[PDB]
C-alpha cells in the first residue's frame, strides 16, 4: 500500500513533467502543409519525437468510409473517438494510396453508423489542423478481457499497427508512428480549462466534436491530481 | 363500517384477506411510477413554456438581429459620407 | 423550432456578391437615393453582417473603410 | 437541456477533482454565501416581482435537489456502512448509527456538494439589475471578477 | 360566452337576464349583448364612462367583423328587436350597446 | 332521504335555469347602492379598448405629450381597425392640409 | 379527471426573455403604432437612412415590385411618401426611437473576448435551466 | 450477366460505375456499400460476404 502510494506520487510528478513539456510544444505556433509537404508529411517512426504533440496544418482528403470507432466516454456520454484514414498522396487509379491516421474527436455513440448520419461525408481535400501525438493513453485503455476485432470495425483500444493494416497505406511505418487529432488552436492551453472537446452547454456544435488544446493535454484518469489523490488514498489505508 | 354487509358484498363471495393484505403492498409500488410521472408532467410543462415562448417571442427576436444588422449599416453608412464630405473637399487629393 | 446551426459562411463567392450590395447601398445612401437607378437591395445588407465577419470587421475599422472608398472612387472615376 | 445540465454537471465533477486554487477558493467563497443568504436563508416567495420568486424558486429547488438530497443520500448511504458494520458486530440490530452517522454525513456532504455546484446557483439568480436579487447578484460578480481577473455572465 | 368574462351566464347578474330576455333562446346575438354588460361595469353611472363603454362597444364590432370607417356612425336606427342576428358589424354594435344600455351599477 | 336530497337537487337546476331572471333581481336588492358601486368598480376592466402606447421612459415626448389633455391621436381608436372608404387621393390631401393643435 | 394527472409542475415559470434591447424596440414599435403610418418601413429606427425616399417621394423601388396594381388604397404603401401629419407623429416618438438606436450601437460594440471564462457555460447565466 | 436486357440488369452499367471517380468517392463517403460482385471473363461472379447464390448457367 505504502509502495504503491509512492509509485503513484512518482507517477503524478512526472505527469506533471510531461503536461508541462506539452504544453511548450503546442505553445507554438502551428507549422504549415500543403502541396507537396502534405503528400510527404515530415513525420517518421524516427523523427517522431521531433514532431511529437506538435500543431500541424495539414491539407489532405479524410475516408469517412472506413473511419474507426474507439471506444471513449467524454463528459458522462459513451462514445466513440473518430478516426480516418487520411490520404495525402494517391495515383490517379486510387489503388495505390499513402497516408495518415487522423483523430476527428469524439462522435457520440447515436451517430456513430454512417446510415445513423443526417449529411454525406464530405471526403475531398479539406485542411485540418492537427496536434501530432503518439495516441498512448487510447492505446492503453482496453484493459484486461479486451481485444480488437478488425477485418470488422470493432475496437476496444487504438492499436496503431493494426490500424494502419486497416487503412491499407502503403508507407506503413509513418502510418504507425502516430496519429494527429483535430485541435482548435484558439482555446486556452492549460490543462486546468475542463473543457475537452471544442463544444458549449448546448453542444450546438456538430459531431465529431473537436479536441481543445486542454483535451490533448488530458490523459483521462490518469493526470497528476488524481494520481496525488489516490496516492493519499493508498497512504490513509496503509497507515 | 359494517363486516358483515362488506364480506359477502361482491357477489356472496370472501376475498376480504386478499383485499387487506393488497393495501400494505400497493402502498409502494406505486413510488417509481408516480416519480417518473412527476419528471413526465414537469418536461411536458417545460415544453409548453417553449412553445408559448416561441410562438410570442420568436418573431421579436428576428425584428432585433435585422434592427442590429441595420444599426451596424447605418454607422458605416456614417464613416462613408464623412469620407464622402472629405472628397469633396479633397477633390482628387484624396485619391 | 428545432433550428440547427450553421457559423457564419465566409465564402469567397458570397461574400463578394454580399459587398457589391453592401457598396451599391453606400454609395445610393450616401446621396439620399438621388441616383437615376437604384440598385440596392437592403435585405441582403442583413445577411453580409451574419455571413462575412472578416470583411464586416474591414469596414469597421477606419482605416480599411478608407481604403475601401478610395479604391471604389478611384474605380466610379 | 439533457445535454446542458449533464455537461454541467461532468464538467462540475472535472472542475471539483482536479482541484480549487485559491483565488478560486475565494470567489466561491463570496457565491456560496450570496446564495446561502438569498436563496437558502431566505423565503422566496417574499420578493417584491413575480420573476424574482419564480427564478429564486427554481435555484432554491435546484439546491434542493442537487445539494440537500444528495448531500442526504450519501450521508444515508455513509449510516447505512456503518448501521451494518454495528449490526454485524453487535449480532442484532441497532439503531443509534441511523441518526448520528446520518446526521455526520450529511455536515461532511452537503459543504461538499456546495462547493462542486456553486456557479450553478450563482447563475440561476442572474434575473437582472433591474430586479433588486439581479442587482445584489451583480454585485457579488462583479467582486468575483475583481478576485479571479476575469468576466463572467 | 367564450369571449365574455364569466364561467356561467348566472354570474353575470341582472344584466345577463335582461340580455336573454331581449333576443330569442336560439339567438347568438344574447352573448354579443353580454359582452355591452361587460363593457359597461364601472363605466355606465360615470357621464363620460358610458361614451367610453359605447366605443367600447364600436370597437368590439369592427374587431369582430370588417366594416368601413363610417359604416358605424350612419347607423340610422340602433334599436334591436328579438330576430336580430349578430350577421354584420351593425348588428355587433347594436347588441352591444343594447347590453350596455341594461347594466345598472 | 337520498331521493329528496336528489330531487332538491334537480328542482334548484330547474329553478337556477328557468327563474334566472327573478333569482338575479332578487339578488340585486340584497346589497345597498354602496356595495353595488364598489363591486362594479373592482371588476371594471379595459377590456383591450384605446390600449395606446403607455411612456415608460422619463425622457419621453410622448409622455408630456398624453398628459396633455388637449392632445389628439391621429385616429380614433375603434376607427384603427376599420377599413377606409376614401380614396388615397383624399386620404394623402387631408393628411397634407391637416396642421397640428398647440 | 379530478387528479388525474396526479401532479401539475407549477414550478416552471414562463420562459424570461433576456434579449439585449428588447424593451426598446417594444417601446419603439408601440410609439410607432400610436402614428398611425401606413409605411412598415417605419419600424425599423434606422428608416430614415435605409429609405431616405420615404421623406422625400415614396419611390422605395425603381419599379422591380409585384403589390399589384394602383386600384385601391391598400396598394404602394411603400410607394407612398410620408405625409405632415405622419411626420409629426413619428418625430413625437423620437427619443424612445434615439434609446432605441443607443442600445442597438451599445451592442454591436459589444465583443467577444478572452476574458470570458464563462462562455461555453452561458446558459445557466441566461437562466435556461427550470 | 445483364439477363434478360442490359435495361432490366444493368451489371456492367453499374461495374464501370463504381470503378470510376464519382463511384470510388461514393463508396468513400461510406453511404454506399461495396460493389458485390466481379465480371470475369463474361461471367458474373458474386463474392463470398455478398451473401447470395450464384447465378444458373444459361442453358
Ligand atoms: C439513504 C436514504 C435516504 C432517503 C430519503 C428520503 C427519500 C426522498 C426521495 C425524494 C424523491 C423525489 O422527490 O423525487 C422527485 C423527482 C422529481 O423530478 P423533477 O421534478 O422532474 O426534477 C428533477 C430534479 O431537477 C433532479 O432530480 P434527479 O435527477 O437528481 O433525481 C434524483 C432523485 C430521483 O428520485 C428518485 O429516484 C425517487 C425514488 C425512486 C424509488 C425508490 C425506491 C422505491 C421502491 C418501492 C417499491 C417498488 C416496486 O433521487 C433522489 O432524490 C433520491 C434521494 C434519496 C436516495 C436514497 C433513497 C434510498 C431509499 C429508497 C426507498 O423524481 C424524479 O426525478 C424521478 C426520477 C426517478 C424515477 C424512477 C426511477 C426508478 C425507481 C425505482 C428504483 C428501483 C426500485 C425497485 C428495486 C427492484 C427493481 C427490480
Amino acid at each position: 500500500t505504502l509502495l504503491y502510494g509512492a509509485n503513484q506520487s512518482s507517477k503524478a510528478r512526472e505527469n506533471k513533467v510531461a503536461t508541462e513539456t506539452r504544453k511548450e510544444r503546442m505553445a507554438k505556433p502551428t507549422i504549415q502543409l500543403t502541396g507537396a509537404d502534405s503528400q510527404n508529411p515530415p513525420f517518421t517512426e524516427k523523427n517522431i519525437n521531433d514532431w511529437l504533440y506538435k500543431t500541424v496544418s495539414i491539407t489532405g482528403r479524410p475516408i469517412h468510409g472506413k473511419g474507426m470507432m474507439i471506444p471513449a466516454k467524454s463528459y458522462g456520454l459513451h462514445g466513440f473517438e473518430y478516426l480516418v484514414p487520411f490520404v495525402t498522396k494517391e495515383n490517379e487509379d486510387g489503388s495505390v494510396q499513402e497516408g495518415l491516421i487522423l483523430n476527428l474527436g469524439f462522435i457520440p455513440r447515436e451517430y456513430a453508423p454512417i446510415w445513423a448520419r443526417a449529411r454525406v461525408e464530405n471526403v475531398e481535400e479539406q485542411t485540418f489542423t492537427c496536434v501530432v501525438t503518439d495516441g498512448k493513453h487510447l492505446s492503453e485503455q482496453g484493459g484486461l478481457f479486451a481485444s480488437n476485432k478488425p477485418c470488422e470495425n470493432q475496437w476496444e483500444y487504438a492499436d496503431l499497427d493494426q490500424l494502419a493494416k486497416h487503412t491499407g497505406f502503403v508507407n506503413q511505418e509513418q502510418v504507425r508512428s502516430c496519429i494527429l487529432e483535430h485541435v482548435n488552436t484558439e482555446t486556452p492551453n492549460d490543462e486546468r480549462d475542463c473543457r475537452h472537446i471544442d463544444i458549449c452547454s448546448d453542444y450546438k456544435e456538430d459531431y465529431p466534436y473537436k479536441f481543445t488544446r486542454s483535451g490533448v493535454l488530458q490523459q483521462p484518469g490518469q493526470m497528476y491530481w488524481d494520481l496525488n489523490k489516490s496516492a493519499s488514498y493508498y497512504s490513509l489505508l496503509g497507515l | 363500517r359494517n363486516r358483515y354487509w362488506w364480506y359477502r358484498s361482491l357477489y356472496d363471495d370472501y376475498v376480504a384477506r386478499e383485499a387487506k393484505l393488497a393495501f400494505g403492498i400497493a402502498a409502494f409500488i406505486w413510488l417509481p411510477h408516480y416519480y417518473w410521472g412527476i419528471h413526465l408532467n414537469r418536461a411536458f410543462e417545460v415544453n409548453f413554456s417553449h412553445r408559448n415562448y416561441a410562438h410570442e417571442w420568436g418573431p421579436r427576436r428576428n425584428r432585433l438581429a435585422h434592427s442590429l444588422e441595420f444599426e451596424q449599416f447605418d454607422m458605416i453608412l456614417e464613416n462613408w459620407q464623412d469620407l464622402e464630405d472629405e472628397y469633396a473637399q479633397r477633390g482628387d487629393g484624396m485619391l | 423550432m428545432e433550428v440547427k446551426y450553421r457559423g457564419p459562411s465566409d465564402d469567397k463567392l458570397e461574400c463578394e456578391f454580399l459587398e457589391n450590395n453592401l457598396l451599391s447601398c453606400l454609395r445610393e445612401k450616401s446621396v439620399q437615393d438621388n441616383v437615376a437607378k437604384m440598385t440596392c437591395r437592403p435585405e441582403f445588407l442583413v445577411w453580409f453582417f451574419l455571413e462575412c465577419p472578416t470583411k464586416a470587421a474591414v469596414y469597421h475599422d477606419p482605416k480599411g473603410l478608407r481604403n475601401i472608398f478610395i479604391q471604389d472612387k478611384i474605380k466610379q472615376k | 437541456s439533457c445535454t446542458t445540465r449533464r455537461f454541467i454537471d461532468e464538467k462540475e465533477k472535472l472542475e471539483y477533482s482536479r482541484g480549487y486554487n485559491q483565488q478560486e477558493l475565494e470567489a466561491s467563497k463570496l457565491r456560496k454565501d450570496f446564495v446561502k443568504k438569498y436563496i437558502v436563508d431566505f423565503d422566496t416567495t417574499l420578493y417584491k416581482t413575480q420573476v424574482e420568486r419564480d427564478w429564486a424558486y427554481i435555484a432554491k429547488r435546484e439546491y434542493r435537489y442537487e445539494v440537500q438530497l444528495k448531500s442526504i443520500g450519501y450521508g444515508g448511504a455513509l449510516a447505512n456502512a456503518v448501521l451494518l458494520w454495528r449490526i454485524y458486530a453487535n449480532k442484532k440490530m441497532v439503531f443509534w448509527p441511523i441518526p448520528i452517522v446520518g446526521a455526520l454525513g450529511y455536515l461532511y456532504f452537503q459543504p461538499v456538494f456546495f462547493q462542486k455546484s456553486n456557479k450553478r446557483f450563482f447563475d440561476m439568480c442572474n434575473v437582472g439589475e433591474e430586479y433588486y436579487l439581479g442587482r445584489e447578484r451583480n454585485k457579488i460578480l462583479r467582486e468575483c471578477n475583481k478576485i479571479l481577473n476575469v468576466e463572467d455572465f | 360566452m367564450a369571449q365574455t368574462a364569466h364561467q356561467n351566464r348566472y354570474q353575470g347578474g341582472l344584466c345577463y337576464a335582461q340580455c336573454n330576455e331581449l333576443f330569442s333562446f336560439w339567438n347568438p346575438s344574447i352573448q354579443q349583448c353580454w359582452k355591452g354588460c361587460d363593457f359597461g361595469v364601472g363605466r355606465v353611472n360615470d357621464p363620460e364612462g358610458r361614451i367610453e363603454a359605447q366605443q367600447m362597444c364600436k370597437r368590439w364590432a369592427a374587431e369582430l367583423y370588417w366594416t368601413y370607417k363610417g359604416e358605424l356612425d350612419t347607423i340610422k336606427d340602433l334599436r334591436v328587436h328579438a330576430d336580430m342576428y349578430p350577421t354584420t358589424p351593425q348588428n355587433v354594435y347594436r347588441a352591444c350597446l343594447a347590453g350596455v344600455r341594461r347594466q345598472k351599477f | 332521504v337520498y331521493c329528496t336530497v336528489l330531487a332538491y337537487y334537480g328542482w334548484w337546476l330547474y329553478d337556477r335555469y328557468y327563474l334566472f331572471g327573478k333569482n338575479a333581481t332578487q339578488d340585486i336588492r340584497k346589497d345597498t347602492t354602496e356595495v353595488w358601486e364598489k363591486r362594479a368598480a373592482l371588476n371594471k376592466r379595459n377590456w383591450g379598448y384605446n390600449a395606446h402606447y403607455k411612456p415608460e421612459l422619463e425622457r419621453s415626448m410622448k409622455k408630456v405629450l398624453y398628459a396633455d389633455p388637449n392632445y389628439k391621436f391621429p385616429i380614433e381608436w375603434p376607427e384603427r381597425y376599420m377599413a377606409e372608404t376614401k380614396t388615397l387621393e383624399q386620404v394623402m390631401d387631408e393628411e397634407e392640409n391637416w396642421e397640428y393643435y398647440k | 379527471a379530478l387528479f388525474f394527472m396526479a401532479n401539475t409542475a407549477i414550478s416552471v415559470p414562463s420562459v424570461l426573455d433576456t434579449s439585449p434591447c428588447m424593451k426598446q424596440m417594444l417601446a419603439y414599435e408601440d410609439c410607432v403604432l400610436d402614428a398611425n403610418v401606413p409605411q412598415q418601413e417605419v419600424i425599423h429606427p434606422q428608416w430614415p437612412t435605409i429609405w431616405p425616399r420615404l421623406l422625400t417621394d415614396g419611390k422605395l423601388l425603381e419599379f422591380d415590385k409585384v403589390p399589384f396594381h394602383p386600384e385601391n388604397i391598400y396598394n404602394y404603401t411603400y410607394m407612398r411618401p410620408l405625409t405632415k401629419k405622419n411626420k409629426q407623429y413619428l418625430y413625437e416618438c423620437e427619443e424612445e426611437r434615439f434609446v432605441f438606436k443607443a442600445c442597438l450601437r451599445k451592442v454591436i460594440s459589444l465583443k467577444k473576448t478572452d476574458k470570458h471564462t464563462s462562455w461555453d457555460t452561458a446558459e445557466v447565466a441566461n437562466l435556461q435551466l427550470t | 450477366l445483364d439477363y434478360p436486357d442490359t435495361d432490366d440488369t444493368d451489371d456492367t452499367e453499374t461495374f464501370k460505375d463504381y470503378k470510376s471517380f464519382t463511384g470510388r468517392r461514393m463508396v468513400d463517403t461510406g453511404i454506399v456499400d461495396p460493389l458485390w460482385y466481379d465480371i470475369r471473363e463474361g461471367k458474373k461472379v458474386y463474392y463470398d460476404w455478398a451473401g447470395v447464390n450464384q447465378p444458373m448457367e444459361d442453358i
